[PDB]
């Protein structure tokens, strides 16, 4: 190939072994405009600092900006030397790639400018020798996500309406909107917790003959609150059924549903021991909360993004389980007690202890359950503490995360205010030129020739 | 598009102002390329007035013949060759191709309304005659004015000789530069 | 702060009458 | 803005779209100079190394103490080249922002030098590209708390 | 019991992100394989030229 | 500017004028010096003493319209007036340094915060061994050189009444 | 319950990292305003050797014959 | 001191401020090699960068 151009002689004599076993015209060499390397260094500047290199590697690799012909343009024949108008320190790596064949990527440099420098001398992003590729790759990625969360392109009849009851701090409006649901959940939960204690709503102090039965008011109120906060939000759908499959909006369609399927079934057949099950799901209106403090969500988004190991948790953990319960069942199936029935009733003894929380309902009776419920407990505390740090360090990264897009959201808007003041402040320059260090002067004459080509006038 | 290749041999610059204006074409577009999109800001930021925008969209298909979707530095250059230093006559036969927009080269009143629209675009609110919904099409009117009464690029490249103030604001920029 | 503050009783307000109302619903069926 | 001298040119082609509809005096071009570029290198020497760039690109930005006509307190007349006294590093980032309008900041230098070179000219910190702005604000804050103790 | 924890579970991450990069790797090296073979692939269409 | 400003408002040359501007942008790069600086400066000359209050005065005195921080027309103004003027000039700059307020007159207090401003800035390590006697016999001394009367004018023919207060001006206007 | 004790500790040793530095800080300071005392004391005791018997030292000891003549009081060790 | 010996003419006009409170000979300048500041860029060398 071209890149190693410099080796030509080498398979001339190459040539040269196949001579005998010829058979034919031998074409005769093309010739050329010299039989040499005289071709002699050429200066070529950059913003400064003379970079001397040999023509024959310029021309070494053809398709890049000093290769090829699209190097006239910046060739300077009044002084006899390229000139560029680039960064030194950056072009020095481009020069090294001719020379090599590979580039690489400074541990210490804006990823920014290093990747317009080399795509302006057009050569292809993905040269990098893999000796600083993972680094390179790994800090575009890095600037990519960045840049993409410069991309939040957030917003502000009812479809403004609708995201503006979303916004969380409208003052007076979105205040309001979210403490009244706050308070109405927080009720409903604590009313769940209260119909239970035996003087609020239970035979705790009427075995003799208070016993309000108001709770039923209070979820129907409350529940009543949930639909029509939700039919506020299917209406407020952009897409109606396509959101509908959002985790907050199911947590939402799931705190409402347990009340009219209670009440569904009240006036349909009754069946015994499935009453209990509904009452459960009375507990979830909890989760609404998720939209009260952020931590659930960076929680939620935690779990979904490090779902992958939390697999292999359980895995590992149902091992432990069997493998240490198969053992402690037959350590200790025969004994005075003899707690360990059966292997189920051993995952509890493997599981109170894996765990090391350690109860006492079921102990170790044999010698030979003693060392393995101890091997246990070490295996336990290992097995749980391995996955730990992946799902705490990627909690606290995520929520440095959306830390830092909310600085940079605010970043950009300070810039984006400097921008329209610095447009401002062109078009004061304009009618102070109007009223009363060339290219102002030209620009306001284009703006006057705009003036007639309109018949309008600009005023402050 | 060698830079010796493109001289005043069909761009009618010389060498020395075409090297400086390619290194301040790449300056802004290193790919060499330039699209629609890039097309937009470099180009806006010129007037601290409204939007511009809606004018250098139709600049740009009018700049990038076949539909390419983005432009090379060749047909840039000739384009900023035949308006800066071109023919008076070759100047405004691209000037009606951008007017028309229904490719075939035919006018139906259509074609100038958003047109104008746009170049009234510039001033925004800080107008001295604030402009009117009626302001455009009245505009657009005084346009139909030296149009073809009857029912064209014919009439208009004979009357645009015929209207001295076409005649010497096509000078503005030719000789200069 | 204070203009929050202000506000804020503004919904306490609201949150009370509608807690009333349900009082006047739960004592609308008394035993 | 005042950065975009280069396409100049094209804003005047782009004029020749509304020809046609123009009516008006058409003021003309106020008496420019050198129709042909005559564009001369000027070179920028910083205590030792020069740095070699035209004078449109180094007056694009006129607020600043290398546009303006403040530079001519640094023209040294016998050898026609500006001797600055500052730091030769830095100041090939701030030449790197002139040619691009976006100054950058790499990582490997002393805030309070770094700092002091780009007060020096005119440039003030708020012009950095978000790319490097993130590190430099961290760095700003760690020696300001520094400096704070 | 805490002292070996943190050596194990650093051994397990730095472990679990050997295999990760070397699948990456892995794909990478197809990918420049398959850019070797262009390449080659290309000087022939030249020659063909 | 430092285009025009060759001799316009200064007595300076060229290459004395950009020296002096480097020297001066060395130490405030913004260009414009605070009071702060000042201080830092004149104790620096004299590393035996304090003479902030004095720096405080001179400050004053070179910031003009009471800006806050003078720049550097204003200041190369001065220097120029000061060192390469006339002797007017430099009487007129002593006016308006020692009229600490905006008045006509010259009071008691003025001489005592200037001269306060003056014996502050040994120390306490001299054979006289300096104290508040002396302050006010210099002050009187001055003052029966002064007009009886209870001058700006009056100060200013002293001045040019006095041969050692006139040959103690030109030893520094030729040199730098 | 294991979610916030790295936070909690982190920021313990930070703050405990914040306090051991501010100490070695000031005893740098000390050393520091030790070193300008030590300073002026040898510019005055040059100026005093200069009065027993650089071209900058020049016109400074000249000024601070200036000061010693508008005040008719010299300088001592 | 000699860190801001660039600033001499400063306090020679401060020298200035106290000619009327003087009681003394006025020793004089101890007069100088050149009295300007011509002194030239001196080129010094580090193995090949100047």
């Amino acid at each position: 190939a071209a890149g190693v151009a410099a080796w030509l002689p080498f398979a001339r004599a190459a040539a040269i072994g196949w001579m005998p076993v010829a058979s034919g015209p031998m074409p005769a060499p093309p010739r050329q405009e010299r039989k040499r390397t005289q071709d002699a260094l050429i200066v070529l500047n950059v913003s400064g600092t003379r970079f001397q290199t040999w023509q024959d590697t310029l021309e070494r690799y053809p398709d890049t900006l000093l290769g090829s012909s699209e190097r006239d343009f910046f060739y300077h024949p009044e002084t006899q030397q390229y000139f560029f108008d680039r960064d030194p320190d950056i072009f020095r790596h481009i020069l090294n790639f001719y020379r090599t064949g590979k580039l690489h990527y400074p541990r210490h440099e804006c990823i920014s400018a290093y990747d317009e420098e080399l795509a302006f001398f057009g050569l292809i992003p993905e040269i990098i020798g893999d000796c600083c590729y993972e680094e390179y790759k790994d800090r575009r990625r890095e600037n990519a996500e960045r840049l993409q969360d410069d991309a939040d392109t957030d917003t502000a009849a009812r479809q403004r309406v609708w995201r503006a009851f979303e916004n969380p701090h409208t003052s007076t409006m979105a205040l309001v909107f979210y403490y009244v649901t706050g308070f109405f959940i927080a009720v409903s939960v604590i009313a769940n917790v209260v119909e239970t204690v035996p003087c609020g709503s239970s035979p705790g102090h009427i075995k003799e003959l208070r016993y309000a039965v108001a709770f039923f008011c209070l979820d129907t109120a409350c529940v009543m609150i949930f639909t029509v906060e939700y039919l506020l939000r299917l209406a407020a759908a952009p897409s109606r059924y396509r959101f509908v499959r959002s985790v907050m909006s199911i947590i939402d369609v799931v705190a409402i549903l347990p009340y009219y399927i209670g009440l569904v079934m009240t006036d349909n057949e009754d069946v015994s021991g499935a009453f209990v099950t509904l009452r459960v799901f009375r507990v979830f209106r909890i989760f609404k909360f998720s939209r009260h403090s952020q931590g659930l969500r960076i929680l939620g988004y935690t779990l979904k993004s490090c779902a992958s190991e939390l697999g292999f948790l359980l895995f590992s953990l149902t091992m432990a389980i069997i493998i240490f319960a198969t053992v402690m069942f037959y350590a200790e199936k025969g004994s005075s007690a003899s707690k360990f029935t059966s292997i189920p009733a051993a995952f509890w003894y493997t599981i109170v202890t894996m765990t090391t929380l350690g109860y006492g309902d079921m102990v170790p009776k044999t010698i030979a359950g003693k060392i393995f419920g101890s091997i246990c407990s070490l295996s336990g505390v290992l097995v749980i503490a391995l996955p730990v740090p992946v799902i705490v360090s990627n909690f606290s990264r995520i929520y440095h995360q959306n830390q830092r897009a909310d600085k940079r959201r605010a970043q950009k808007k300070a810039r984006l205010a400097r921008i329209r003041a610095a447009k401002s402040g062109s078009a004061n320059a304009y009618m102070q030129s109007k009223r009363s260090s060339s290219f102002e002067t030209q620009h306001h004459h284009l703006l006057h020739c705009l003036e007639k080509t309109t018949n309008h006038e600009f005023v402050d | 598009p060698e830079g010796l290749e493109q001289l005043e041999a069909q761009t009618n610059f010389t060498k020395r102002e075409l090297q400086v204006l390619y290194r301040g074409f790449k300056n802004e577009c290193p790919s060499g390329v330039v699209n629609e999109d890039t097309f937009k800001q470099i180009y806006a930021q010129f007037f601290p007035h409204g939007d511009a925008s809606t004018y250098a969209h139709y600049l740009f298909n009018a700049f990038d013949t076949t539909q390419t979707g983005s432009v090379k530095f060749e047909d840039f250059v000739t384009a900023l060759s035949i308006l800066l230093r071109g023919t008076v006559h070759e100047k405004l036969r691209w000037t009606f191709n951008l007017y028309d927009i229904n490719k075939d080269g035919y006018i139906n009143k259509e074609e100038m309304m958003d047109i104008v629209k746009a170049i009234y675009d510039m001033m925004g609110k800080y107008t001295y005659p604030v402009l009117k919904e009626d302001t455009p099409r009245q505009h657009v009117d005084v346009f139909f004015q030296k149009m073809d009464k009857n029912k064209t690029l014919d009439e208009f490249l004979e009357s645009c000789q015929e209207d001295d103030n076409i005649m010497r604001s096509l000078q503005l920029f030719q000789n200069v530069m | 702060a204070a203009a929050a503050k202000g506000i804020a009783i503004a919904l306490l307000v609201i949150l009370v009458i509608c807690s009333l109302i349900v009082t006047s619903v739960i004592l609308l069926t008394p035993a």
